[PDB]
């Protein structure tokens, strides 16, 4: 069952290291063997704050909804995920939303981490700074791009809102490296 | 000036195409063969009109440009 | 409306109507100084000649009462005429030429449309002329035209002089001249090929073999087609180096001299061997579709034997002595056992039959100059039509148990199915006959249902591409103004203006990289051979020269390990503008280059003459830093490729050019690479939609079922799969992998079950069995859970010894499956394998009777278990690869590629998330075909990705090819919007009045 | 025919289309159907599969043994002795032992006959409608070659059972089961049958008019002519229509 534990550790901590969070080298690099030790699971780093749930419920009742909220904003923390292990409650999470931001996550869609397939190229959601000069260099419009949508499992995994856009770098094979442009909704 | 400094292969048949019939129609000569030769000697009386997608253009002539 | 009719003495841009059909049509002319002298005789005809007139928009009807009074004529009007030669009419534009019939002939029913404007008509003259967008009986008679043997006396070439139109007046000097001057057919055919081409093919007979030591460049069959300077030096042509394929005579004579010069390329061979074949012939007797008794008797040598050695496996298997093969059951695999077994006396009848041919036997003259293909259909003239099949199998029993009402039942031999021993020739048995004919009846159809399916993709995807055009940012856009893709392409290059061309630093080994391209500028004797004298102590002296020349290996280096990533898997063919091959061989001949001499180019002018063309050709504009590296990604791929062919030891040592070479080499790469930049204004949609239902025409299904389906993204498809790879120590063992294995299929326990039964046995020291009261006394000696009432049923089931240890069944996880599945009241009992009888004893613990309950019970878990594996998988396969694409690809310590292979798993139904997440099965090479299933997990990316890989697929499964520049906007317009879906001029002119004013 | 279908809610159907002679009454294509045994629950997973019977006249699927009792039957070794032929070979009668349970409270044949009446084109309100109405129902459109009298209740009988004697000899994989191609079950017709067609559809219209001519002279009751009420232009039009033009059949419903 160990896997279910430190695969899944695996994937938050490499997910959260390319979401820009501060995220170190060794404890990436945890084996299972290193791993014998250890809810009791928790990560809980900053930007360059993000908080890590595993609600020992496998479904996420309200009930438990309303408890953490309490340490959401006290403890200050904004970002948060919960590892729904099954699967109504998601409008609880619109309910606390437009102040602090938080999304759910099925256990058995986490085991393996989708970025390190090969038929997946490297996105970088772009920055506000560097959208206005995209913008402005093709003279493009908000709109008038590839739109990409809002449940998409890559859209998901980087935190991406609607409004947003990300850059593809894909190895091609009539030049190496072109370049594309995705918008979110 | 971010359009081609080459002509393509569709200017030049709506180039031909236009110039050959205004010869045709009495203009002075400076009719399909006619103009060929204006062409490839470079003296032809049209301006090219280039848009671009964002709404706004570009006007070349013919003499500012590498022709086939 | 009329018949076309072939006519080869049209240059192709031409077709003749008849002048019943001429003299309707019209032309609108408008007057001009030029024609008002021409066009009052035309006026004066009226509709009774054929040179005339209808109308005059001054409108009078000039046909009936013709008024002379109204035969003005001044500049201005309007006049209909009938028609003349040299005008332009539509299909591609043809030009009329006229040949008094009632057919259209033309140069190769149909109708005749003709626009009515001097714009409309130059719009199709330099757009859609005939030339601007080769018969058997010409492809054929070259082979015989371009051999050793054919020489042509002295009048013969009087006349195949006679009928060129590119010749200068100037008869060839022969090459025999002992008797009569006679000329040998090369050199006439050196004088169609139109000024200096440069070529090297090999004709579809050349042995492998045929390239040792010696005998290499003169291969005496006279096979290996050389064109130096535009002059046929050697070899026999075919249709392989004369139609259009990669690296054509015909296809380089597009790339270097036009397209004007190429029809004149076509109307030259379409009339010097079309009318040098009345001193040849080229017929056909029955003496040419003969076998020889030397193998026609042997050929019945080997049928003999094949009907022999399918009675060896009949036999065989009807006493059960035939293992059957893993993955199917005794039925498919005898049928495969045979199928093997006639299709190689089809085959060892097939060989044979080819070789033994004469070299005369005018079938040899329609395969061997490749102009007819399909060599299988002239070997069952000779030797053996082959088998019969209806639904990919040998005919199926209609009657009962018998194919026909003459055989016996039980009859699975090699003729009473459909094997046919004859050949046309000796003529078919009336069984036989019979066969053909349903043969011959499911081919009949599909014809007649792939014209409703292809003839029906091609005219839906247009209108998915109706309007995807090129603007003038050269991005790709369309009706709804949206960027598609932001250089056409991925790399702004145009369609018909690439080739092949091979990278060379990719491919060799680590060490022959540091020996062919390292340039070792200090052995003194190279560079003294290779180089001049006035340069051989300037290499030595100045270290400024010796660390640049570093600095271009370092680059080199660095070049190297980006294609180890852009191309992971060692294919070193690669789609580039301009061939830095040809242009190297050309430079070696229009400068008159002497390679056994040392060079006189200086090597630092190789350097700085590459750095200093790599920044002259420019895709993406700007000084900005977006386009920077906006730019130098759109040519990476081939500024790597240019510093490869173009180094500073490539230039002295393999090629030898001079200093006025390097010169114009470089500088004609410039001018060569700025015309492949697409000019905006194409309509990119037609140009990709007319290159995917082309090989539309010519168990995974593959296909049009397939591409149909990918059409509308059905979301059932008809098959689908999932390929998983391997990652471990399991992938390089069967006996590892089989816990693998068994971990994917859904095994209930109907696979499992020998027998079940219920009984009524409420004290089990007396049950009915008296063999169980061994081990059922065990459970009760020190019993557990019995502790209120045990229902005094008892549902017994049995168990397997093949599936059981198949799949390394236990009895316990069966047992605390069973209990986990259903609670602790369902009192289950597991036995032992160690014993010959398993046995598992099912009780229950305390409306609806319990003899119905203990059925739904029982018809739960035959049903519904899951012992192991995941639902909706089917049979899942194994086998090590044996194709060179889907290996594992591991560069050594020496930098060489190596394929590997390793045990994969190809099974059937698709559940991506659990297949992936679970043991072994690898995170990064695992890849299903289910589109849908694909876009659900991995994103969007692997969807515009890996409908790549499906439509490249159904495509090159057939062996054809599909520039990959059509596929790129296929998997463009689908994916633009996030999700998938189904199907179902921008400039202008102004008048320059400046010019306008002066000019008479 | 025991066919068999891919998709439907059955697994081994049969069928069969009987008419006698060419007669009038052109079809009825009874069917006998296996049910499959993807049931849910404990309507027939926990108990197998069904045999049921989709009769003609009839928007159900009346099952097989209210059948039987309604041919004046009772006992279950006397429905059993018209369906399987051995009584002492337990593979066979496993699979008719799920049916009996369904139509098991049903045993007076005033009843089952109330059962299958039950459901007719309108169905009656009264017990002696639905005692009148399925007494030619299982009588005259249903087997009518098999016989066609008020007394072919015991004949009827057996040939119903064959048919779910040949339903079980394919469910049972006993017996191959019918090609549908194979033109052993294809019968051509010619000009001779296919006119006996069309000018069966049209003399009753000549009988037709004949009925209304007459029945509009009651009233006097004068006297009786038929040699004006022969209208003779129904044959010779219908005939000369249909066979000219090729839509085989009246001119009235064209699709």
């Amino acid at each position: 069952e160990t896997y279910r534990l430190w695969k899944i550790r695996k994937t938050i901590m490499q997910l959260c290291h390319d979401r820009g969070y501060l995220v170190t080298q060794d404890e990436l690099d945890q084996t299972l063997e290193e791993f014998k030790a250890q809810t009791d699971l928790t990560v809980l780093v900053a930007h360059n704050q993000m908080f890590v749930f595993f609600p020992e419920e496998p479904k996420v009742g309200i009930k438990t909804i309303k408890v953490y909220c309490q340490r959401m904003q006290e403890e200050n923390i904004t970002r948060a995920l919960i590892v729904v292990q099954q699967g109504s409650a998601k409008q609880s999470l619109v309910d606390m939303a437009p102040k602090y931001i938080l999304e759910q996550f099925l256990e058995q869609e986490l085991l393996i981490n989708i970025t390190e397939h090969e038929l997946v190229p490297e996105h970088v959601v772009m920055t506000k700074e560097e959208v206005s000069e995209l913008l402005a260099r093709y003279k493009l419009r908000e709109n008038q791009l590839p739109r990409i949508q809002a449940g998409d499992p890559v859209a998901r995994y980087f935190g991406i809102r609607r409004g947003q856009v990300v850059k593809i770098i894909r190895p091609s094979e009539t030049a190496g490296r072109y370049i594309t442009y995705r918008l979110v909704q | 000036r971010i359009t081609t400094p080459y002509m393509t292969k569709y200017e030049r048949a709506r180039v031909l195409g236009t110039r050959a019939l205004q010869i045709a129609m009495c203009a002075p000569v400076m009719p399909l063969l006619i103009a060929m030769k204006e062409l490839k000697a470079r003296k032809i009386p049209i301006i090219i009109r280039r848009y671009l997608p964002d709404g706004s253009y570009e006007d070349w002539g013919v003499d500012e440009l590498i022709i086939t | 409306r009329t018949v076309i009719t072939p006519d080869p003495n049209l240059s192709i841009d031409q077709v003749g109507v008849p002048r019943s059909i001429a003299a309707n049509m019209t032309f609108a002319e408008i007057v001009t100084p030029f024609n008002i002298d021409r066009l009052q005789e035309l006026v004066r005809r009226g509709n009774s000649q054929y040179p005339g007139a209808k109308y005059i928009i001054r409108r009078i009807d000039l046909r009936f009462h013709p008024k002379p009074s109204d035969l003005h004529l001044q500049t201005g009007y309007k006049v209909e005429r009938h028609m003349c030669d040299g005008d332009i009419v539509i299909f591609m534009g043809h030009r009329v030429r006229i040949l008094p019939w009632s057919t259209f002939r033309l140069n190769l029913e149909m109708n005749l449309h003709l626009p009515q404007s001097l714009e409309t008509r130059a719009e199709i003259q330099e757009l859609a002329m005939v030339p601007r967008m080769i018969v058997q009986d010409t492809l054929t008679a070259v082979r015989k035209f371009t051999k050793r043997d054919v020489f042509l006396e002295r009048g013969e070439v009087m006349n195949l002089l006679m009928f060129l139109s590119t010749w200068d007046g100037k008869v060839p000097q022969p090459a025999i001249l002992k008797p009569r001057p006679l000329w040998t057919g090369k050199q006439i055919f050196s004088l169609i090929i139109p000024g200096h081409i440069n070529c090297i093919r090999t004709h579809s007979t050349h042995p492998d073999d045929e390239d040792s030591g010696p005998y290499k460049h003169i291969s005496p069959g006279d096979t290996k087609v050389v064109v130096e300077n535009g002059e046929l030096i050697m070899g026999i042509l075919c249709k392989k180096s004369l139609g259009t394929s990669a690296g054509s005579l015909v296809h380089i004579s597009y790339l270097e001299m036009g397209h004007d010069i190429t029809r004149l390329f076509y109307s030259n061979i379409q009339t010097v061997i079309n009318n040098w074949l009345l001193i040849e012939g080229h017929t056909i007797g029955i003496g040419d579709s003969i076998a020889d008794s030397k193998t026609y008797q042997d050929i019945q040598n080997t049928i003999k034997k094949a009907k022999q050695d399918v009675i060896e496996v009949i036999e065989k298997a009807h006493n059960n002595e035939l293992e059957p093969t893993p993955g199917n059951t005794l039925r498919q695999t005898f049928e495969n056992q045979v199928n093997r077994i006639l299709n190689d006396a089809r085959d060892k009848t097939g060989s044979s039959a080819q070789k033994s041919l004469s070299e005369y036997n005018n079938f040899k003259s329609m395969v061997v100059s490749g102009a007819k293909g399909s060599k299988i259909n002239i070997s069952q003239v000779i030797a053996v039509v082959g088998q019969q099949n209806v639904e990919g199998k040998r005919i199926p029993f209609g009657f009962k148990h018998r194919t026909l009402p003459h055989f016996i039942k039980d009859d699975y031999g090699p003729e009473s199915r459909g094997f046919v021993e004859n050949s046309y020739l000796a003529g078919l048995t009336p069984t036989e006959f019979f066969f053909h004919a349903m043969g011959g009846r499911e081919g009949l159809i599909d014809t007649a249902v792939k014209t409703a399916e292809t003839g029906y993709i091609q005219r839906r995807l247009i209108k998915s591409m109706e309007s995807v055009m090129v603007k003038y940012d050269a991005t790709v856009r369309n009706s709804i103004n949206q960027v598609v893709q932001l250089r056409y392409g991925e790399d702004g290059l145009a369609g018909e203006s690439v080739e092949f061309q091979n990278l060379a630093t990719l491919k060799p080994s680590n060490k022959a990289f540091e020996k062919k391209f390292r340039f070792d500028y200090t052995n003194e004797r190279a560079l003294r051979r290779t180089l001049q004298e006035d340069l051989v102590k300037d290499v030595l002296s100045n270290a400024h020269i010796q660390n640049e020349l570093e600095r271009e290996f370092e680059r080199m280096r660095e070049d190297r390990e980006v294609l180890r990533v852009i191309f992971p898997t060692g294919d070193s063919k690669v789609v580039l503008p301009c061939n830095l091959l040809r242009m190297i061989w050309n430079a070696q001949k229009i400068f008159h280059i002497n390679p056994r001499l040392p060079s006189d180019l200086h090597p630092i002018k190789v350097v700085e003459g590459v750095k200093e063309l790599s920044k002259k050709l420019v895709i993406v504009n700007g000084d900005d830093p977006l386009s920077r590296q906006a730019q130098e990604n759109a040519t990476l791929l081939f500024n790597i490729h240019l510093r490869s062919t173009l180094c500073s030891r490539r230039m002295a040592e393999e090629f030898r050019l001079s200093g006025e070479a390097f010169d114009w080499l470089l500088g004609e790469i410039e001018s060569k690479f700025n015309q492949a930049i697409a000019h905006p204004g194409e309509m990119v949609g037609a140009l990709a939609a007319q290159s995917l239902g082309e090989p539309a025409t010519q168990n995974v299904t593959l296909g049009v079922p397939r591409l149909k389906e990918l059409i509308n993204i059905s979301k059932k498809p008809k098959t689908p799969s999932l390929t998983v790879f391997l990652l471990g120590q399991s992938a390089r063992d069967a006996e590892r992998a089989k816990d693998i294995l068994c971990r994917l299929e859904h095994t209930t326990l109907r696979k499992v079950t020998a027998n079940t039964a219920i009984y009524y046995d409420p004290n089990p020291q007396s049950t009915v069995v008296a063999e169980d009261q061994e081990w059922v006394n065990v459970y009760y000696e020190m019993p557990d859970f019995d502790v209120a009432r045990i229902s005094p049923w008892l549902l017994r089931v049995e168990l397997d010894r093949k599936h059981m240890t198949d799949r390394k069944l236990t009895m316990e996880q069966i047992a605390e499956k069973i209990n986990a599945g259903f609670g602790d009241d369902l009192n289950c009992i597991f036995n032992d394998d160690n014993a010959e009888k398993l046995v598992l004893r099912i009780r229950i613990m305390n409306k609806m009777d319990d003899d119905v309950f203990l059925r739904c019970i029982e018809s739960n878990m035959l049903t519904d278990m899951t012992l192991q594996g995941i639902e909706q998988i089917s049979k899942v396969y194994m086998h090590l690869p044996q194709t060179d694409n889907k290996k594992k690809i591991i560069i050594t310590e020496d930098g060489e590629f190596k394929a590997l292979q390793e045990w994969i798993l190809e099974t059937d139904g698709v559940s991506l998330m659990r297949v992936l997440s679970e043991k072994d099965v690898d995170p990064v090479r695992t890849t299903s075909n289910d589109i849908v299933e694909i876009f659900t997990v991995l994103g969007i990316e692997a969807v515009r990705k890996a409908l790549e890989r499906e439509l490249y697929h159904v495509i090159s499964f057939d062996g054809s090819y599909v520039n990959y520049r059509h596929l790129a906007l296929l998997c463009d317009t689908m994916t633009c919007r996030g999700h998938l879906m189904a199907i179902t001029g921008c400039f202008d002119l102004l008048l320059d009045a400046e010019k306008c004013k002066y000019g008479m | 025919y025991v066919f068999a279908k891919k998709d439907s809610k059955y697994a081994y159907t049969g069928e069969c289309r009987s008419c006698l002679e060419n007669s009038s009454r052109p079809t009825s294509t009874i069917w006998v159907s296996m049910l499959a045994r993807g049931g849910q629950g404990a309507k027939k997973s926990a108990i197998g599969q069904r045999i049921v019977a989709t009769l003609p006249y009839i928007k159900q699927e009346v099952p097989i043994i209210i059948v039987f009792r309604a041919l004046g039957f009772v006992s279950d070794r006397d429905i059993l002795e018209h369906i399987i032929y051995d009584f002492e070979d337990p593979e066979m009668m496993e699979m008719v032992k799920p049916s009996l349970d369904e139509a098991f409270v049903i045993q007076e044949q005033n009843v089952a006959l109330n059962f299958i009446g039950s459901r007719g084109a309108k169905p009656g309100v009264t017990k002696e409608k639905r005692i009148k109405y399925a007494k030619e129902v299982l009588q005259k459109e249903m087997l009518p070659h098999v016989g066609v009298s008020d007394f072919c209740e015991t004949k009827k009988a057996y040939f119903l059972g064959y048919m779910v004697h040949r339903l079980l000899l394919a469910a049972l994989g006993r017996r191959e089961l019918d090609d549908r191609d194979h033109y052993g079950n294809k019968r051509l017709d010619l000009a001779g049958p296919l006119l006996a067609f069309l000018f069966r559809g049209m003399f009753k219209n000549l009988l037709k008019e004949v009925r209304i001519y007459a029945q509009k002279f009651i009233d006097r009751g004068k006297d009786f002519n038929l040699e004006l009420a022969i209208k003779t232009r129904i044959i010779s039009d219908g005939l000369k229509y249909s066979l000219a033009t090729g839509n085989w059949g009246d001119q009235k419903k064209a699709h």
